[PDB]
């Protein structure tokens, strides 16, 4: 439960994945 | 997956691949909430207009893979199912609205650097994250193009949320309460879609505050593929969230 949601190659790891960037990127409303 | 590319190992550990025993095929894409319990569509269940009409001992799930054929041992957990719950307001005969189902495993799964579960939204990511023109990730192994073509390995894809008006207005289907729309625009560069194959993965978004993954969408009728459709369409998990808890409660 309080884990969900976190990657452990990736969150868990400090590590990014290749496209995470633009997900990021497309949240420019206010 | 259209438009989509390869998987890096570990992306979505929550991603679950629903296969039939026999024959042994890929049946659709499906998520993993908890170690117990896996969210899909409803209509991979049951849909009797393709002659689905599945029981619990005629699916298996495979979890923690990212070959869409090869026995990935010692990393993929293939388990049978206990129960399978769908929707009680689903109804096939009229049209794809609470297009959900909840999968309960025999035992829960052991999780591993390639198996864990997603985060569930709540109203708050809902109202601050469900916006028009943000995109979330969809995965599943879907054809790659129209028949009139598979990929090897788990395809992923970023795609738009489309506004509200702007989905209703593309077609003469009824975009209900409990749907949301996603995909590009004609004159985007960019043309990501799902596809049947990819029916029942998850639409997920990372948060911006927590850095979690959040399921807030179930692939229920992509665009892409066969279909040539314009936009996809995805169950608004949030707004089922009520009776997911009431199974979990219920039956965990």
């Amino acid at each position: 439960e309080a884990d969900c949601g976190l990657r452990p190659l990736f969150e868990k790891k400090s590590l990014k994945d290749t496209t995470e960037k633009e997900l990021l990127d497309s949240y420019i409303d206010g | 997956i259209v438009e989509g590319w390869d998987a890096e190992k570990g992306i979505a550990p929550w991603q679950v691949m629903l296969f039939r025993k026999s024959p042994q095929e890929l049946l659709c894409g499906a998520s993993l909430i908890s170690d117990r319990w896996v969210l899909t569509a409803a209509h991979c269940i049951l849909y009797p207009p393709w002659d689905k009409n599945f029981t619990e001992n005629d699916l298996l799930v495979r979890i923690g893979k990212h070959s869409r054929t090869r026995y990935e041992r010692n990393v993929e957990k293939i388990s049978m199912l206990e129960k399978i719950y769908v929707h009680p307001r689903y109804n096939w005969r009229e049209n794809l609205d609470r297009d959900i189902a909840l999968l309960k495993l025999k035992k829960p799964v052991p999780f591993s650097d390639y198996i864990h579960p997603v985060c569930l939204p709540d109203k708050q990511t809902v109202t601050s994250l469900l916006r028009a023109g943000y995109k979330g990730r969809v995965t599943g192994w879907g054809n790659l193009r129209e028949t009139w073509i598979q990929p090897s390995v788990l395809q992923v894809v970023n795609l738009p949320i489309v506004e509200r008006p702007v989905c209703k207005a593309s077609t003469r289907i009824r975009i209900t309460d409990n749907m949301f729309c996603a995909g590009f625009k004609v004159n985007d560069t960019k043309r990501g879609d799902a596809c049947e194959g990819d029916s029942g993965g998850p639409f997920v978004m990372k948060s911006p505050f927590n850095n979690r993954w959040y399921q807030m969408g179930i692939v229920s009728a992509g665009a892409g593929c066969d279909r040539k459709g314009k936009y996809g369409f995805y169950t608004h998990v949030f707004r089922l969230k009520r009776w997911i808890q009431k199974v979990i409660d219920q039956f965990g």
